[PDB]
RNA sequence: UCUGAGAGUUUGAUCCUGGCUCAGGAUUAACGCUGGCGGCAUGCCUAAUACAUGCAAGUCGAUCGAAAGUAGUAAUACUUUAGAGGCGAACGGGUGAGUAACACGUAUCCAAUCUACCUUAUAAUGGGGGAUAACUAGUUGAAAGACUAGCUAAUACCGCAUAAGAACUUUGGUUCGCAUGAAUCAAAGUUGAAAGGACCUGCAAGGGUUCGUUAUUUGAUGAGGGUGCGCCAUAUCAGCUAGUUGGUGGGGUAACGGCCUACCAAGGCAAUGACGUGUAGCUAUGCUGAGAAGUAGAAUAGCCACAAUGGGACUGAGACACGGCCCAUACUCCUACGGGAGGCAGCAGUAGGGAAUUUUUCACAAUGAGCGAAAGCUUGAUGGAGCAAUGCCGCGUGAACGAUGAAGGUCUUUAAGAUUGUAAAGUUCUUUUAUUUGGGAAGAAUGACUUUAGCAGGUAAUGGCUAGAGUUUGACUGUACCAUUUUGAAUAAGUGACGACUAACUAUGUGCCAGCAGUCGCGGUAAUACAUAGGUCGCAAGCGUUAUCCGGAUUUAUUGGGCGUAAAGCAAGCGCAGGCGGAUUGAAAAGUCUGGUGUUAAAGGCAGCUGCUUAACAGUUGUAUGCAUUGGAAAC
């Protein structure tokens, strides 16, 4: 009533989950220290860490383009 | 990922097919796009009457035929006009 | 097999029936008796056939003689 | 699949197969219904169903017909262009055993379906078996070798009583048949076209 | 060029209104009687009831360590796979429970989207690090396993250098749009890649083919959203809706959006039917009809939804995942009593329900899929073979000769006679079927692979491209079919009806009793209607009965009916909304007509043709209907 490939397959997926989510989770402490003390030093590393999720697939590509485009905005509003 | 591929639609004992452009995650026997001609396993000469016209503008576009699909192309000649067409 | 209780005619000279018994209806609507809209197909489960019938035996459930 | 008291049934209708073979006999020389209720009177006035049926048993009687194949070959007919009523005759003299008892090689019609039936019949370019393949005039419907020798083949090499629709060019059994069957050749036992209106209401 | 049949029945008799019944087709059919075979097709409509047992998605050693086996003195050579990794498991298969609405059909706009592999084109594929499966050891157990500590490998993972082009912004131009708004720059800033494997050559250095990878580009397929129109019954369901309607800023989603959030408001739908109830997967189509249309949504095909019930999420290009994961409920089962296991609406099959619907089968041989360079491998999809007259089609139980009449049966026109009846008996003949003998295919009139020949690119070598040779592969299969092969009519006829509609009648028995019946109606001691018999008629390997749908039924009448006396004019009036509506002129062109283009999936429908011995059937070409857009016509 099993398949070992079934077996297998959610074996791997606990260990993407875990780095997946080790990654999810420094965009999100980066992207809040930067709006907490805005400085265009931060900005740079946002870019960083969205681009590289949005590479490996962990993020939906649209979602770090909308935070990139949005995250822009307040700088110049800011500045 | 259109496919070049086949379709039975004879009876018990008779086989009767058809070159047909369709995607590879449809069934067999089922909904396709395009059509390019009809086979026969056991009409002794001419068993393939080809199109010659749409195939080659599906090949163009990318179309990945079969085995058995390729192997008609082959004996009327098609398969030469596609690979000279590309080059 | 129904909740559904019927009177149904018994097509046929003598039956088996002993108030207590299982039969297999059929359609009709035997015109003298009012209220009743059903026939029993005779010789097919408990219900016995009708012997010493030579004529039209077919609908009445007989072995061919032979 | 047929009855085995011809006589009987043509008695009934009281047409024969076209010789009277089976009215002459060698008794009693009878022409009368069948059954003891044959010398009644209420002759005549026959309704139209009841004429209409009689006669349409006729035409699947003389050629030994099942009604169920007459309802296919109406169907069959039925669409082309318009009055058909040459068409139809065609077709209904077409079938293979009928041709080979006016091909004048079987002493009747159903030992010629049963002659059909036990393969000693060829065709232009094949063999046939099923007595019921309808031919095209033109084909050389050649006969077999192997029953040119049997016990029977004096009577059946006999054919120079032939109908002039089929041609057999004599003594070469070659048996081809042009020239289409005229109504004369179709006799008075059945020549009526109401029985084309009568399945016309039976079947579609 | 379409194209339509009626009859019986109220009365003493007639005409009309009007209801009932019948003559014809059809089905996923069932029952009774009977029963030989072949070619096609169909086969749990009920309990989306519960399921024993066995199978239904894996693959790559040419990604990687290790292990094992066989040879070898050794170095090593070959084979095999538990595990890491890649890819596929979201396709394919089944069921129709739910669903009355953008679910579906049709036409569309996505200036509001995604798309792995595949197509074209264009830059790179350099260099480091830290880990853990397998293994070892210990604890805990019968085992499943679990926990703990060390050891390793990479196309696993994580940094770094580098951007042809990318993404996000900045500067002003461009071309503009349908309101938000898109389109193109030149300059600049900011941000961001990866991995090698196989083989050949080369002393080496180096070079090369191919697979694969990162960053892009082109399309296409597939997925998602919105909108117009069409798409059940019911008013003996009149109000419904408080994220419901709108704006603002923000969050989220592939994307727009009360999808979510805080604030500000009070709207939105509804008699042109909201809301509620009941019912149902929708469509192409099947049956029926002259047609308009009625009816069921068999099989199969498109789309949607579901996977014991109800929720949530990971991985991934794609799932909120039939035979993956977590939780709860219900149910069953195992245990050594601590713990666990389970989802046949996948192929068979079992139990149960039912009037009722099949092998616990063979092979990947052909087609199709997934992985692989190939070898291959996996395929209850698929292809066959069983089963069943379930439906359509076809063939058989014999042929000739044979009594102005064998026997028997039934009537006797009380000797005669008829009728069954050329039927039989009897003489000859044949073997589709049936039983031996010999031959023996079609599908594989494909093929992948491996040695050769030639071309062809690049060339220093190898792969791809055609031809020939080979391994060439069958579940059906010693099967269809064939032959002068032995025997031989031998192995094969039932069912309904006979008063009228409706083709076909006599006797015996019974005596308003027993019984028949679709309708009128038969039976009260002379029954062609009951029972039996003889005869005869309608069908035939089928025949009747029952159930359901359509026609006939102009019997819900748009085509195509009526309201004085037969059903039907409200008791009458004032009357909003609705329907209809005098004459002439002008414009527009919503109806109306017509031309062009797109589409209306394939199968089916009708016509022609081909192939099965012809047919049934299969294939083949033709064949409309509607919608949208655009260009004209101006009579109503
Ligand atoms: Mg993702
Ligand atoms: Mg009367
Ligand atoms: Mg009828
Ligand atoms: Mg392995
Ligand atoms: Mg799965
Ligand atoms: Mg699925
Ligand atoms: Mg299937
Ligand atoms: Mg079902
Ligand atoms: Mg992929
Ligand atoms: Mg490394
Ligand atoms: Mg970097
Ligand atoms: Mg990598
Ligand atoms: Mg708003
Ligand atoms: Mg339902
Ligand atoms: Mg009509
Ligand atoms: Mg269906
Ligand atoms: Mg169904
Ligand atoms: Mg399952
Ligand atoms: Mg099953
Ligand atoms: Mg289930
Ligand atoms: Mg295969
Ligand atoms: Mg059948
Ligand atoms: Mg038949
Ligand atoms: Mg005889
Ligand atoms: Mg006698
Ligand atoms: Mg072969
Ligand atoms: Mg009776
Ligand atoms: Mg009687
Ligand atoms: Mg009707
Ligand atoms: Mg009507
Ligand atoms: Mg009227
Ligand atoms: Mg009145
Ligand atoms: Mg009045
Ligand atoms: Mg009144
Ligand atoms: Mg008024
Ligand atoms: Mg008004
Ligand atoms: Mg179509
Ligand atoms: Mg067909």
């Amino acid at each position: 009533a099993n398949i070992k490939s079934n077996e297998k397959r959610l074996r791997q997926n606990i260990k993407r989950n875990l780095n997946n989510k080790g990654q999810k989770t420094k965009l999100k402490t980066n992207v809040k220290n930067f709006h907490k003390e805005i400085n265009l030093d931060n900005l740079g590393n946002v870019y960083s860490q969205a681009d590289r999720l949005a590479r490996k697939g962990i993020i939906s590509t649209n979602r770090a383009r909308r935070l990139k485009s949005r995250n822009v905005a307040v700088l110049n509003k800011t500045q | 990922m259109v496919k070049i591929r086949l379709m039975r639609m004879g009876r018990v004992h008779y086989p009767t097919y058809r070159i047909v452009a369709v995607d590879s995650r449809v069934k067999r026997d089922g909904k396709y796009i395009a059509l390019i001609g009809h086979l026969n396993p056991a009409l002794k000469e001419n068993k393939c009457k080809i199109d010659e016209a749409v195939a080659l503008e599906w090949l163009n576009k990318g179309a990945k035929p079969t085995d058995t699909v390729r192997s008609l192309f082959s004996q009327t000649g098609l398969w030469k006009k596609f690979v000279e067409s590309k080059k | 097999t129904n909740g559904f209780e019927v009177l149904t005619y018994i097509p046929g000279e003598g039956h088996n029936l002993q108030e207590h018994s299982v039969t297999l209806l059929r359609g009709g609507r035997v015109k003298d008796l009012p209220g009743v809209r059903y026939h029993i197909v005779r010789g097919t489960l408990d219900t016995v056939g009708v012997e010493k019938r030579r004529q039209q035996r077919s609908a009445y459930g007989a072995k061919k003689p032979k | 699949k047929y009855t085995g008291s011809i006589f009987k049934r043509s008695r009934r209708l009281g047409f024969s197969l076209l010789e009277n073979n089976k009215e002459f006999s060698k008794g009693k020389k009878r022409k009368t219904i069948p059954g003891q209720h044959g010398n009644r009177f209420r002759s005549s006035t026959m309704s139209g169903y009841a004429q209409q049926l009689q006669e349409k048993q006729r035409m699947q009687y003389m050629y030994g017909i099942t009604d169920k194949q007459f309802r296919r070959l109406f169907r069959l007919v039925l669409k082309q262009r318009g009055n058909l009523a040459v068409n139809l005759f065609r077709v209904l003299e077409s079938r293979l055993d009928n041709i080979v008892y006016r091909m004048g090689f079987a002493p009747t019609r159903r030992s010629a379906r049963q002659l059909v039936n036990h393969g000693h019949v060829l065709l232009n370019d094949r063999t046939v078996d099923t007595p019921s393949i309808i031919l095209n005039p033109g084909d050389k419907v050649r006969l077999k070798a192997k029953t040119i020798k049997i016990p029977i083949v004096k009577a059946a090499s006999e054919s120079g009583v032939v109908s002039p629709f089929v041609e057999t060019n004599n003594k070469t059994f070659e048996g081809t048949y042009v020239r289409f069957p005229e109504r004369s050749e179709l006799p008075a036992g059945i020549n009526e076209s109401y029985v084309v209106e009568w399945y016309k209401r039976l079947v579609k």
